[PDB]
Parts: structure tokens; C-alpha cells; sequence
């Protein structure tokens, strides 16, 4: 029993971390088999970062340019092509400790662990969701550029994002292992701003099915609402709509609980007009939309 | 304005 917010195994992905050089500038890269992928803006400066251009900046630099080092070991860079806002550098060795993987383009409301590292070396592990705004609440500092996230299938690893920059807000931005960002943001050091963001619906009623599954239930009514008519009042407190992809989805944990889909959308339009009242669900003050049906799952 | 990492 229990609901905690978890994250996968991380050693897998300890594996395949090392360190990437390039004159001032230090940050992480992953390694797979002879490959290893690092944000494009290692290469830039305490000014290019201002205004830069990104195939003029690469052609000034070479093989040599890069200094590569998987623990205290040296690496050999040999190849270096750019796709899309990262860097491929190839290197004489395929590394020992690469797993079954592969590479995914997480869409917003999914979540990821993430594995945060500095200077090629590991310093934390912990949970993110995807916002639908395409920015994630993580705890990021300088130097964590070039950390990932990923999900594990089984022995499988996918990975979902690399980490390449902070927000005005205090939130972060970083792309798809092909390079190409989650949101629209680009990467230069100019104003960029996070979207407007809203709460993700299917999972707090995911939430909800964890926390009656976990036996607080005081937030049950027996009462029903439209799949219009709550998503009127979800319009109203800036919740995503609900939508019949959404309910099926969710269809196993109703089964699980008895409990109808609507009807926990009857509890969820109460909750949201009538708050708690200092009441907890799962320990929470709030209604937490940072779960999976898949998570929730997976964890009961 | 956005601050690398």
C-alpha cells in the first residue's frame, strides 16, 4: 500500500553518462555505442549564446575541439555532426555499457524520470511530467545541461529529453534525443517566455483512482455529471477537457474501483468548487495532476 | 531572457 511519487531505476542511464568539454564550457553527454549526444550550445561563448548562428559556429571547430571523458578515461572524438539543436560525436570506442534502447518523443501530460548530472557524473534521480505548456518543473542548475529523461520498458530504455536550458519562470526546456525542442523555444540566450500553462485532468482523476484504491474516499458523492457539463466547470478552472479517449482510458481503474468515470468527474466538479476544506488526499492539499493512468497502475 | 544549463 502506499502512493509516492517514484522514478525508474536509474542505472541503466548512470552507464551511459560522461562529460563533454568544449573550451569554458563543461556538461553532460550520453554515450551510446559509438555515439554521444550533447546540447548544440556547447560550443558557445559568453556571448555567441547571444546571437548565435549555429553552422557557422560549428565549422570553427574540429574533433580536437571537443574533449570528451567517460569517467577518468579520455575519449576520441573522431566524428562531429549536428541534428537539429544537439551534437553527434562520434568516438572510438562503443561503449561496453549501453543497453537496449531507443529514442521517443514524450507528449505532453506523460511522464519521465530524470536523471541529473553534473559533470558526467550522476547527482540525482527524480519524477517530471510533461506540461501541456512543454516545459518541465524540475530542479536544474548550471552545468545540468545534457541530462536526460527517459522511461524504462522492462530491460528497454527510452529516452524523451535532454536538458538544455532554464525559463524566466523557473521551469526547463530541452528537446527530443533528435534535437528538436518541445515547445517552440530555440536555444539562445534571449527572452523566451512559458505559454499560459492548464492541469492535466486525466491525470488528477488517475490521482483520485490511486487515492480511493488507497482508501480515502471522502471526496465520493453519488451524484453524476455530462461529459459536457463538467467540462464546462473544467473550462471554468483552467483544466484540460475531458474527451472519450480520455474516459477509456481510464476505464481499467474505474473497473478496478467500481467507479464510474463521471461520476469521479461528479467529485472532481465538487472538489473544484467546493475545495477541501483542509482536507487530504493522499497527503495532498491539492489536486495533483503529475501521474499517469499508466503510473498509477504500475504502482498499485 | 532564457539562462543555459
Amino acid at each position: 500500500s502506499g502512493f509516492r511519487k517514484m522514478a525508474f531505476p536509474s542505472g541503466k542511464v548512470e552507464g551511459c553518462m560522461v562529460q563533454v568539454t568544449c573550451g569554458t564550457t563543461t556538461l553532460n553527454g550520453l554515450w551510446l555505442d559509438d555515439t554521444v549526444y550533447c546540447p548544440r550550445h556547447v560550443i558557445c561563448t559568453a556571448e555567441d549564446m547571444l546571437n548565435p548562428n549555429y553552422e557557422d559556429l560549428l565549422i570553427r571547430k574540429s574533433n580536437h575541439s571537443f574533449l570528451v571523458q567517460a569517467g577518468n578515461v579520455q575519449l576520441r572524438v573522431i566524428g562531429h555532426s549536428m541534428q537539429n539543436c544537439l551534437l553527434r560525436l562520434k568516438v572510438d570506442t562503443s561503449n561496453p555499457k549501453t543497453p537496449k534502447y531507443k529514442f521517443v518523443r514524450i507528449q505532453p501530460g506523460q511522464t519521465f524520470s530524470v536523471l541529473a548530472c553534473y559533470n558526467g557524473s550522476p547527482s540525482g534521480v527524480y519524477q517530471c511530467a510533461m506540461r501541456p505548456n512543454h516545459t518541465i518543473k524540475g530542479s536544474f542548475l548550471n552545468g545540468s545541461c545534457g541530462s536526460v529523461g527517459f522511461n524504462i520498458d522492462y530491460d528497454c530504455v527510452s529516452f524523451c529529453y535532454m536538458h538544455h536550458m532554464e525559463l524566466p519562470t523557473g521551469v526547463h526546456a530541452g528537446t527530443d534525443l533528435e534535437g528538436k525542442f518541445y515547445g517552440p523555444f530555440v536555444d539562445i540566450q534571449t527572452a523566451q517566455a512559458a505559454g499560459t500553462d492548464t492541469t492535466i485532468t486525466l491525470n488528477v482523476l488517475a490521482w483520485l483512482y490511486a487515492a480511493v484504491i488507497n482508501g480515502d474516499r471522502w471526496f465520493l458523492n453519488r451524484f453524476t455529471t455530462t461529459l459536457n457539463d463538467f467540462n464546462l466547470v473544467a473550462m471554468k478552472y483552467n483544466y484540460e477537457p475531458l474527451t472519450q479517449d480520455h474516459v477509456d482510458i481510464l476505464g481499467p481503474l474505474s473497473a478496478q474501483t467500481g467507479i464510474a468515470v463521471l461520476d469521479m468527474c461528479a467529485a472532481l466538479k465538487e472538489l473544484l468548487q467546493n475545495g477541501m476544506n483542509g482536507r487530504t488526499i493522499l497527503g495532498s492539499t491539492i489536486l495533483e495532476d503529475e501521474f499517469t493512468p499508466f503510473d498509477v497502475v504500475r504502482q498499485c | 531572457s532564457a539562462v543555459a544549463h
